[PDB]
DNA sequence: AGATTTTCAGATGAAACGTAGGAAATTTACACT
DNA sequence: TGTAAATTTCCTACGTTTCATCTGAAAATCTAG
């Protein structure tokens, strides 16, 4: 009952729980690149809401605070860039740490990629500079992603690189040279119940009021998350959602927690197709009322025309669809059938009635 | 227990390659002209796997590389490791000097960038080319001719290529062979005797004090010595082995590790494989679990049951037929074509593998 | 017995299938000079 | 002139299913003295 805490624990937070490890051996590291000139990579791997990007922010952020106050530390650069946020591309990431770097004049689009690596030494000469990596195993899955690495880790301005991936294999993603050329791997073990009911207990006592939680509430969530899961953002949301309710009197029992489930798992698609790229949406009603692909670009085009608008390929189309499914909204099929003329893909639509009250409401409120 | 495992890695190269004094002779000397500069002889080396192959070569380049330390160049690549045309091109266009943007060419093109890299370049030049079967499996013959036509069509490199078949020179119907068996090396399964030597001399580097007795090397080796004297068999039983005797904290190794580690070592080759299978041949696989020394029949029947207690539509029995072999290669099933008079010619088929880690790691997937 | 004729139960071959998907070509948007 | 990424244009080879042809020794039938 006091939001401040709930959307920006960086700045509450003075520490990370269960964590302590992680962050003092890269501060190590990272001392004994600016007393050594000495380089070092490390690659960040565990699920999704372990602290992987938390704990970086961290050491980011708190070595911003740092080279103010030593002074040694004074004329130390550092990049954080997120390789999802961006584009998921070469071209795209590479622009965005030229950019802190050098300064922040930068072309995104006609230069010869190699000409911001060497844009980068140029912003750096020497003066030491630090770069952080989130969700890299995009950059990686794309054509060069782990040839740009090994031209990064393994070049001449000394830089130290920081990559975090959400994809745990992604060392079979990457190339014998940039693997070779890796700094270790630091693996964030997800949490169990009691490191949860902790965590869970210091957000409860920085943005909430006492009394409103009790104990064996926190132990209750914790329970729930925890048990083959992981994940401290749900976690911390899940809280909130009960919270959010429970301002009734309030006391935040059982029920407060149930709800804020189902209220989690179905509230997530609303805005997972809110915020779906503008033909993705045209595409996804195109399969609700035909599951036949070659079939559903038909009345995909015909949206398209009905808005004034370019239809994309039945290429592109079938992509848009093969990549809906990579997103886990829809599901394909494929059916083959030998002398009987096989070979059709097929697309299902999860729950095709609610995602269309969801297409349905997001173009209304569009308009008003 | 250890003091370098890293000693026992498929990565390590050791000061000799005992046993492979014939085939270090025959390639050095057989490579010698690139000292007054001038193009030697392509050489196609075949062998099981494990027999050294790629050793000795990277070797003997290492060594003629200082030994001449004349200008020349060359070029290892794995094809299996490459997987893909464009990749080995842009490797070969980049060892030459040459930068090739990561997308925008196509193969084709490629060539022709290629094509000038090498008459441009005044460096004799060895390219390495390492389990081809890889690339010209599931990709085309192509490569080769047009790599071939690559240094005849301008006046020059040098090949190697490493494969593992018999069968494999039988696809090169063109000038294809005629210019690579120029030199043809064999590389033979090593003894027991030969692999309890190349163990012994690893082994040293490796571990502690008496922490490994001769026993456990002589079986180590009489192991890896039964199925197709392989060499990396024979390391990873030996580094496993160690490793085993290492999470049960103590300071020795005993026989009982090493049978230990040859399970253990299945257990993952196969966890491995059953896990990357279709969902239709893991299908088919399932069956003859819940079979367990039975008939192509029998089986086709449990499967269609499994598709059915589980909704999803069967396959013909024509495809189970050939399912069926295809697991055999794999060495998870054991299928062979019987002959009996009035019960029919069937495939006898059963397990190789055990049947929880066929399970385990089926329920891992679903 | 020995010499046949079936008879089983699946192997092995081959064709027909029509788009899903891979690779080249074009387009988009820029940059530098 | 250039480059990197997104999309369009080309074209077949892919995993099967269907149709058609083989297989090979067991057993059940016949053979004739
Ligand atoms: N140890 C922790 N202490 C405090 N808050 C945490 C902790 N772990 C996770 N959180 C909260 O949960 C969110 C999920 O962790 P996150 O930084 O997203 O890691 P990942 O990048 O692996 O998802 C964080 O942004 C943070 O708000
Ligand atoms: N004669 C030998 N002496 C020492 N090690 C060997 C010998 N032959 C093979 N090996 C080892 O086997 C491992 C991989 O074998 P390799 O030669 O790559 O087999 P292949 O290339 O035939 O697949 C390497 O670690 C290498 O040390
Ligand atoms: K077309
Ligand atoms: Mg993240
Ligand atoms: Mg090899």
């Amino acid at each position: 009952k006091n939001p401040k805490v709930f959307i920006d624990p960086l700045s509450v937070f003075k520490e990370i729980p269960f964590r302590e490890d992680i962050l003092r051996d890269a501060a190590i590291a990272i001392r004994y690149f600016v007393k050594n000139e000495v380089k070092f990579s490390n690659l960040f791997l565990g699920l999704t809401g372990t602290g992987k990007t938390f704990v970086s922010k961290y050491i980011f952020n708190e070595i911003e605070e740092v080279k103010k106050e030593d002074e040694e530390y004074k004329d130390v650069k550092q990049a954080y860039v997120n390789c999802r946020e961006v584009g998921g591309t070469p071209q795209a990431v590479l622009s965005s740490l030229a950019g802190k770097l050098t300064g922040f004049s930068v072309p995104k689009h006609g230069i010869n990629l190699g000409e911001y690596i060497d844009k980068i030494k140029n912003g750096t000469r020497n003066i030491r500079a630090i770069i952080y990596l989130d969700e890299v195993d995009t950059l990686v899955k794309r054509r060069g992603g782990d040839i740009v690495l090994y031209q990064l880790l393994r070049s001449d301005a000394n830089i130290s690189v920081i990559m975090i991936s959400n994809d745990i294999n992604v060392r079979d993603y990457m190339e014998p040279r940039v693997l070779s050329s890796l700094g270790p791997s630091v693996i964030f073990k997800p949490y169990d119940a009691e490191q949860l009911k902790f965590i869970l207990s210091k957000y409860a006592e920085y943005g909430l009021i006492k009394g409103t939680y009790d104990d064996e509430i926190l132990s209750y969530i914790a329970a729930i998350s925890a048990k083959e899961h992981g994940d401290a953002r749900k976690a911390v949301n899940l809280l909130f959602r009960a919270a959010q309710l429970a301002s009734g009197g309030g006391i935040i029992r059982k029920e407060h927690v149930d709800k804020a489930i189902v209220d989690y798992e179905q509230e997530r698609l609303i805005e997972a197709v809110k915020a779906l790229p503008f033909h993705y949406k045209l595409a996804l009603r195109s399969l609700i009322e035909s599951e036949d692909v070659m079939s559903a670009h038909k009345m995909y085009t015909d949206l398209c025309n009905k808005f004034k608008q370019k239809p994309l390929s039945y290429r592109r189309f079938s992509d848009i669809i093969s990549e809906l499914d990579m997103f886990g909204i829809v599901k394909i099929r494929i059916i083959n059938r030998g002398r009987a003329g096989g070979v059709k893909k097929y697309a299902l639509v999860e729950d095709k009635e609610k995602v269309l009250r969801a297409l349905n409401e997001t173009f209304e409120d569009s308009i008003s | 227990i250890f003091i370098n495992r890293e000693y026992l890695l498929p990565d390590y190269i050791p000061d000799e390659l005992p046993h492979r004094e014939d085939q270090i002779r025959k390639i050095a000397s057989i490579l010698a002209p690139l000292y007054r500069e001038e193009k030697p002889n392509n050489i196609f080396i075949y062998g099981l796997t494990g027999t050294g192959k790629t050793a000795v070569v990277k070797f003997v380049l290492s060594k003629l590389h200082k030994k001449f330390l004349g200008k020349f160049k060359h070029v290892y690549i794995n094809t299996r490791q490459i997987d893909t045309p464009y990749r080995v091109l842009a490797d070969l266009l980049e060892s030459l000097d040459v930068k090739v943007p990561f997308t925008g060419l196509s193969i084709a093109e490629l060539y022709r960038r290629l094509v000038k890299a090498v008459r441009d370049y005044g460096s004799q030049v060895v390219i390495v080319l390492d389990e081809i079967d890889a690339f010209v499996k599931k990709y085309n013959d192509d490569i080769l001719y047009k790599l071939s036509r690559i240094n005849s069509e301008v006046n020059k490199i040098s090949f190697i290529g490493i494969t593992n078949d018999v069968k494999f020179v039988d696809l090169l119907d063109p000038r294809v062979k005629s210019s690579l068996s120029e030199e043809e090396i064999i590389f033979p399964p090593y003894n027991a005797e030969e692999l309890e030597d190349i163990l012994t001399k690893r082994a040293q580097m490796a571990f502690k004090p008496g922490v490994l007795p001769d026993n456990v090397i002589k079986l180590c080796a009489a192991l890896a010595a039964r199925e197709h004297g392989d060499a990396r068999r024979a390391l990873d039983l030996l580094r496993v082995s160690g490793e085993i005797a290492e999470r049960m904290k103590d300071t020795k190794v005993k026989e009982e590790y090493v049978y230990m580690a040859k399970e253990e070592i299945e257990r993952d080759r196969v966890r491995d494989i059953i896990l990357t299978l279709p969902f239709h041949s893991k299908l088919v696989l399932m069956a003859v679990v819940s079979i367990s020394v039975s008939t192509t029949g029998a089986v086709y029947e449990t499967y269609l049951n499994i598709c059915k207690k589980l909704g999803v539509e069967a396959v013909t029995q024509r495809r189970v037929s050939d399912i069926i072999n295809e697991l055999d290669m794999v060495g998870i099933l054991t299928a062979k074509v019987v002959n009996r008079g009035r019960y029919g010619k069937t495939k006898e088929i059963g397990l190789a593998v055990d049947k929880n880690i066929i399970v385990r790691s089926l329920i891992e997937s679903d």
